[PDB]
């Protein structure tokens, strides 16, 4: 199918508790592959992946550097956030960074990203066109003005249709063991009794890989989106995933009730219902 | 400033089974910002050796992260997770429910 | 494989 590779970004200021954090994780798709913590006891870019770690040295080194580097223009940033929000240096702040690519099945770029938020909030990203900004408030226009004049886009864009691209493509190879595996969800049902005239219906989804899934239950054929109580998505902690949703229903209506699965690892899209 | 509260679930990686090792998950998401204290707890008393990942976010940029530990159920034991966050006024405690 | 300029100050 498709696929993406993302690399994220955290910094965390302190004051008085020493310099900013800093974290960054790289993805292809839903699996993580590197890791960066500026609080380690000898920080460097670290493999999580098994696939990753053929790397050598020199990417590993060139990697860290990067980060290094990041991790100081962040704590500049911060500096002048706080000025561009009028704010005191008492309080604790937070920059956030997301950029990578999307391919479709013949490795072709579908779309890059690049963006950040500050304190939550988008604070500016590049439009799709890999080639102009939008900028969310009158600070961040001053960032635009400044990455316009030094041709920032110019270099993402080239960043993004070339190496982002190239790389993802190779590690989808050395690791298409498990990259470009998919593990379908097992799925099962469970009733619950609440009281005399209602029990709830749960329909769980296990083990599956990647996240994307959807699960909705139906009665009498008509999807019950408002009524449907749906977790999000969580992580098994193997590489795998979970999720269940649950309704409501009146006693003896049980059979009235399917839940649909829908998952890339699945041929055809389950219908299941309550077994008693 | 913006301050989004953490959507807490507390589950267990593999369908649990008495006396069966397994691991034990307090998976904290949609939260801003992104100090948190997390402790699992067994029969009420904090678990000394739990490990997390590292921090990273969603598309809307909220926070997320796993917490987790090697344990085996039993009938007897209860097992929770313990949450503080700047948006809480007190720790939020969800117990583990092997049907959730 | 990560990006890095070859100024991205904010």
């Amino acid at each position: 199918g498709s696929h993406s590779m993302r690399y994220f970004h955290t910094s965390v200021s302190r004051p008085g508790r020493g310099e900013p954090r800093f974290i960054t994780v790289g993805y292809v798709d839903d699996t993580l592959f590197v890791r960066f913590d500026s609080d380690a006891a000898s920080p460097r870019e670290e493999p999580r992946a098994p696939w990753i770690e053929q790397e050598g040295p020199e990417y590993w080194d060139r990697e860290t550097q990067i980060c290094k580097a990041k991790a100081q223009t962040d704590r500049e940033d911060l500096r002048t956030l706080l000025r561009y929000y009028n704010q005191s240096e008492a309080g604790s702040h937070t920059l956030q960074n997301m950029y990578g690519c999307d391919v479709g099945p013949d490795g072709r770029l579908l779309r890059g990203y690049h963006q950040d938020a500050y304190d939550g909030k988008d604070y500016i990203a590049l439009n799709e066109d890999l080639s102009s900004w939008t900028a969310a408030d009158t600070a961040a226009q001053i960032t635009q003005r400044k990455w316009e004049a030094a041709r920032v886009a110019e270099q993402l864009r080239a960043y993004l249709e070339g190496e982002c691209v190239e790389w993802l493509r190779r590690y989808l190879e050395n690791g298409k063991e498990t990259l470009q595996r998919a593990d379908p969800p097992k799925t099962h049902v469970t009733h619950h009794p609440i009281s005399d005239h209602e029990a709830t219906l749960r329909c769980w989804a296990l083990g599956f890989y990647p996240a994307e899934i959807t699960l909705t239950w139906q009665r009498d054929g008509e999807d019950q989106t408002q009524d449907t109580e749906l977790v999000e998505t969580r992580p098994a902690g193997d590489r795998t995933f979970q999720k269940w949703a649950a309704v409501v229903v009146p006693s003896g209506e049980e059979q009235r009730y399917t839940c649909h699965v829908q998952h890339e690892g699945l041929p055809k899209p389950l219908t299941l219902r309550w077994e008693p | 400033m913006i301050q989004r509260t953490p959507k807490i679930q507390v589950y267990s990686r593999h369908p649990a089974e008495n006396g069966k090792s397994n691991f034990l998950n307090c998976y904290v998401s949609g939260f801003h910002p992104s100090d948190i204290e997390v402790d699992l707890l067994k029969n009420g008393e904090r678990i000394e050796k739990v490990e997390h990942s590292d921090l990273s976010f969603s598309k809307d940029w909220s926070f997320y992260l796993l917490y987790y530990t090697e344990f085996t159920p039993t009938e007897k034991d209860e097992y929770a997770c313990r949450v503080n966050h700047v948006t809480l006024s007190q720790p939020k405690i969800v117990k583990w429910d092997r049907d959730m | 494989k990560r990006w890095i300029i070859l100024k991205i100050v904010r």
